[PDB]
């Protein structure tokens, strides 16, 4: 399992785009305002009176100069009143923002591009299996590059491998369904996870081995479906 | 009634029963004339309540920071700014120097005047970016902080002064009980002030009572524990509350009526020993004695600041006030 | 009251106890005529069935084994209800849930 | 399919694709058809072609902002007595320098707020401390509003969704939950088979529609609020259209099968295929070409953004700003004059 | 965890039962005992004694 960082984007997400361009309108038409009330050493001029809304919105940090206005205080001062307002929510959206939790790579299973062309991709994947076993036979029955790509992977021992795959030295590690979801169900923490159960490849049971004309299988396969149907299989 | 009994327990004294399974209170005067075995659940005299919020905090804008912090943070001022008067006058007063300071601190609040040179203007940005960093860090603790959960009134089982002298209180508590049971002869019997308190209030009815603890008009409502118990967590939401077990007044339990010379009280006693011990019995609770909000946690709510929450703050800027008073009457002699 | 039992020297010294079990058994004892002795446990322990290192023979430990022995009469203590223990001694009804 | 009483007559029979099977007008069921215990006493399966299990629809609606004004954080009584502590300040202020105007009030409001037009400063010692006093107050006014509108907004998310059948939500049931299924499938078979599930079962009598698609749709609209049809179609319908998704976690296993009669010279070879079709990757290519292929995948729920809801009341407030300038400038500009 | 100030007692209560006294098999104290035990909690001694 990952961790997962912070968009590059995040600091836009807390307003949406028509709220900055309202907020730009509204400070454009506020400036004009200003300027037309000023005329009822330092010459007012419009592009003063912008920068100095500019500055001011912000954290008022760029030096400006006052107008000497009477109305134009008012005006600042509701301005400056807006500002803080919106520097308020803004910090507070952003910090609601960098609450992020955990994810899952969500691979397909046996069927993208990482198991079937890792070299067309970053670093190549380094999945792996126990060798000298049924998965590699149906592995390279039914697919040659992943089996030749795999060859060079064998890690030996289901322990083995779970340790590679916490240290990073492997990817990703093919096995048993049944085997991997128990050692899922045990490792330490919570860093190994495994695949959905809707995307097994060759998927089969276990079953009960009788007699080849026996009269107790029907019985059995029965009583089976009786424990499904009632529910003790998910208790057990 | 009239001497003779009715009911199951009649019915179990009259032969024609020889056990009543139900739910069968055990007391010393029923138990006279049946035997009653080991009881399988609970029970008492409880309390039902309502919950409150409880999300003021007049002391939380001081939650942040110790009060040594303040202290070495007003201190590391003070030497800063004689450092700086005395930098400054090697190469305006000290003042001058702690007012540009303070409003330094507070987001440069005020039109101070900032001084001429370089090291002065070196130690001014560091202890600006150093009040920038503490802003910082107290905005954030400050938000932490806010964060509130909901507690719940603290009862000691029917033995708290608002139950015994509800009048001191002046929103004097109002609690309440079903009349014409074994619950009002009970507290009858055991208290006498109480009993007469309480005769003002005679709601009829558990559904009545649940909704007027709903609405507001009764503050606590006393009852059995089993039932109360059950109606609690099959309330739409969490609002209603029951005290914990081990504040229950007059315990006693359910149990099996039996004929008083029987033979079966053993094995039954045993039997029903063995399930205790098993485990059946807590997943009987479970299944049967268990509603949406009966295993719910206190939730976490974000709740809004009013003048109450704002005290102490208010207090601090009245006692500037006072001291800025008292320092301009007496200075004003001399 | 008094309170004969062991310390720590196995020597029985006397001490005082008192409390709630004590209160309950002044009371019952005032309810009902009867004078009392109380005295602790020498083994220390609430009881249970163990083997001994001889051949398999059932033993209780405790209060337990006391009370059946015989050297006690009465158990005044916080002794819970269970299936096991009810198939030798007699409870009273309980007196704390 | 499913075993009911005809009302007419004291004799059950099967109807639907297990009917049709039994009355001999078919000789097999190609299609979904979960093996079951009451189904496997007249019939024969297969070995499983496709293992699934039961899962839960969810509208998965978007989140929105709670927050409606910028006055939420602070109530009404807060703000008048803020307004009238400033002016107290001001005149305060006023009184001591002049002892020891507008001035004061410029000050007082460029130090409560960050105007930045409140020039002058107090020179008294008393003034001095005052002004110092005040804009501690102010900011740590300030800072309060800051922190209790972040803790609202971190604490402002969507009520949680179904996870599981064990949710005690489910288990009981009211007016508004209704999950509700095909009415006649193994769905049904299951839950009313279960001994401490009649509840559930009796809710979702009287609402059990007739097929997948029309519960799908009404899932879709606000007419149903959950469907617990099957796993391997539920999650097919989540991928392909994500204005939902599937919660909760499988809860009855079981697989498709081809269903033939029990005197049939066809169970053997069919199972013996559908193993070798297992085995050598034939399903893989069949559920990679209809099943392993989606649209829009999922993302985990993001905190909301700040629409125009944020915007109403701060720009109405400053347009009544403007409004109230453009009104009291002819009046200043006459006062002036006069 | 009352006078401590640093030990709670955190989670639900399972195995519940009760404290009896303990007697031999065939006392004549058994029936008395129970129906005292009866009356105190009715009367409301427990309820002082747990005070
Ligand atoms: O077939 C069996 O009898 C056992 C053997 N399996 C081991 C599979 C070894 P590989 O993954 O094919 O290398 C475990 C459960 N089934
Ligand atoms: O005594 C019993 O057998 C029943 C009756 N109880 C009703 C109690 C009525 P009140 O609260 O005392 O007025 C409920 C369970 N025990
Ligand atoms: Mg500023």
């Amino acid at each position: 399992r990952s961790n997962g960082t912070v968009s590059p984007s995040a600091f836009l997400e807390p307003f949406s785009a028509d709220v900055w361009v309202m907020m730009f309108v509204m400070l454009l038409i506020v400036s004009a305002v200003a300027v037309f009330v000023f005329e009822y050493g330092p010459s007012f001029t419009i592009g003063k009176a912008i920068w100095l809304l500019w500055g001011l919105v912000f954290n008022n940090s760029v030096p400006v100069q006052n107008p000497k206005g009477t109305t134009s205080k008012i005006m600042v001062s509701v301005w400056a009143f807006f500002a803080v307002i919106f520097l308020a929510s803004y910090t507070a959206n952003l910090a609601a923002f960098m609450i992020q939790e955990e994810y899952v790579d969500q691979v397909s299973g046996l069927s993208d591009k990482k198991f079937q062309r890792p070299n067309d991709f970053s670093p190549p994947f380094r999945f792996g299996t126990v060798p000298n076993g049924s998965t590699e036979r149906n592995i390279r029955n039914n697919y040659a590059e992943m089996h030749a790509y795999m060859g060079k992977f064998n890690q030996r021992g289901v322990d083995d491998a779970l340790l590679s795959l916490k240290t990073g030295k492997l990817d990703a590690f093919i096995y048993d369904a049944a085997v991997l979801n128990y050692m899922a169900g045990r490792d330490e923490g919570c860093k190994l996870v495994t695949i959905g159960s809707g995307k097994v490849f060759a998927s089969t049971g276990y079953g009960i081995a009788i007699q080849k004309d026996s009269g107790w299988k029907r019985q059995v396969d029965l009583a089976i479906l009786q424990l499904f149907g009632d529910g003790e299989m998910e208790e057990l | 009634i009239n001497g003779t009994w009715n009911g199951m327990i009649g019915e179990v004294v009259m032969k024609r029963a020889y056990m009543a399974v139900g739910s069968l209170t055990i007391n010393e005067e029923r138990s006279e004339v049946v035997d009653f075995s080991v009881p399988f659940i609970e029970t008492g005299i409880s309390v039902m309540v309502s919950r409150s919020n409880g999300t003021v905090s007049p002391s939380a804008f001081l939650e942040p920071f110790s009060a040594d912090v303040w202290v070495m943070m007003f201190v590391m001022l003070l030497i800063v700014s004689a450092v700086a008067v005395f930098v400054f006058e090697y190469f305006f007063t000290i003042g001058k120097a702690i007012w540009l300071l303070w409003g330094l601190v507070f987001n440069n609040s005020v039109p101070v005047q900032n001084p001429k040179g370089t090291t002065s203007k070196i130690m001014v940005s560091v202890w600006a970016f150093f009040a920038v960093i503490f802003l910082a860090s107290y905005t954030a603790n400050l938000a932490a902080f806010m964060i509130q959960e909901e507690y719940v009134d603290q009862v000691s089982g029917l033995s708290d002064k608002k139950f015994q002298r509800p009048n001191d209180f002046s929103p004097p508590f109002r609690f309440g009980t079903v009349p014409n049971g074994s619950t009002e002869r009970n507290i009858r019997n055991n208290y006498a002030e109480m009993h007469a308190y309480m005769g003002k209030f005679n709601q009829r009815g558990v559904d009545d009572a649940l909704l007027s603890l709903k609405t507001g008009k009764l503050d606590a409502f006393i009852y059995d524990a089993a039932v109360l118990n059950y109606m609690a967590g099959r309330d739409e939401g969490c609002k209603l509350v029951t005290i914990g077990s081990g504040k229950v007044f007059a315990s006693t339990g359910y149990g099996i009526a039996i004929q008083k010379d029987s033979g079966w009280k053993r094995q039954v006693d045993l039997a029903i020993l063995q399930l205790f011990g098993d485990g059946e019995m807590e997943e009987l609770e479970a299944l049967w004695l268990t509603g949406i909000c009966h295993n719910e946690k206190n939730e976490v709510m974000s709740s809004q600041l009013d003048i109450d929450n704002m005290a102490g703050v208010f207090y601090m800027l009245g006692a500037a006030m006072a001291l800025s008073l008292i320092t301009f009457i007496c200075e004003h002699l001399f | 009251v008094i309170c004969t039992g062991p310390n720590d020297p196995r020597h029985t010294v006397p001490q005082c106890c008192y409390g709630f079990c004590i209160d309950l058994l002044i009371k019952l004892a005032r309810t009902m005529n009867f004078t009392y002795e109380v005295h602790l446990v020498a083994d220390g322990k609430f009881g249970t069935q163990e083997r001994v290192n001889n051949s398999n023979k059932k033993e209780w430990n405790g209060m337990m084994g006391e009370l059946l022995s015989g050297q006690a009469d009465m158990i005044v203590a916080p002794l819970t209800i269970n299936n096991e223990r009810a198939q030798y001694i007699e409870f009273s009804k309980p007196f704390k849930y | 399919g499913t075993q009911e009483r005809v009302n007419n007559s004291n004799k059950k029979e099967w109807n639907g694709m297990m009917g049709e099977l039994l009355s001999g007008q078919a000789d097999m069921i190609v299609a979904p058809l979960t093996i079951n215990n009451e189904r496997a006493q007249y019939i024969e399966f297969s070995k499983p072609f496709k293992y699934q299990g039961l899962t839960i629809l969810v509208k998965k609606e978007i989140p929105r902002s709670t927050l409606d004004s910028f006055m939420q954080p602070f109530q009404s009584t807060l703000w008048l007595l803020v307004g009238l502590s400033v002016h107290v300040v001001a005149v305060m202020l006023y009184l001591l320098d002049r002892f020891s105007l507008s001035s004061a009030m410029w000050f007082s409001w460029g130090v409560l707020l960050n105007s930045g037009i409140g020039e002058g400063a107090p020179r008294s010692f008393s003034a001095r401390i005052l002004g110092m006093v005040w804009a501690g107050f102010a900011m740590i006014i300030v800072a309060s509003y800051t922190a209790n509108l972040a803790a609202f907004l971190v604490l402002d998310r969507p009520e949680e969704r179904i996870t599981g059948i064990n949710d005690p939500r489910l288990r009981n049931p009211s007016d508004k939950f209704i999950y509700a299924t095909v009415k006649q499938s193994s769905v049904d078979i299951y839950f009313r088979r279960q001994v401490e599930l009649s509840t559930m079962y009796r809710h979702m009598e009287k609402h059990n529609y007739e097929s997948a698609a029309e519960a799908i749709q009404a899932v879709r609209d606000n007419k149903l609020h959950a469907f617990i049809w099957d796993s391997a179609v539920l999650e097919f319908e989540a991928s392909q259209k994500c204005d939902l998704v599937t919660t909760g976690e499988l809860f009855f296993r079981s697989g498709f099968g081809i269903g033939m009669r029990k005197d049939s010279p066809w169970k053997q070879n069919v199972s013996l295929s559908i193993l070798k079709s297992h085995e050598n990757g034939f399903m893989e290519d069949l559920d990679k070409t209809w099943v392993r292929y989606q649209e829009c995948d999922s993302r985990s729920n993001a905190p909301a953004t700040l629409t125009f809801e944020n915007m109403a009341g701060v720009f109405m407030l400053v347009a009544g700003g403007i409004v109230a300038g453009i009104f009291l400038i002819f009046i200043e500009i006459a006062y002036k004059r006069h």
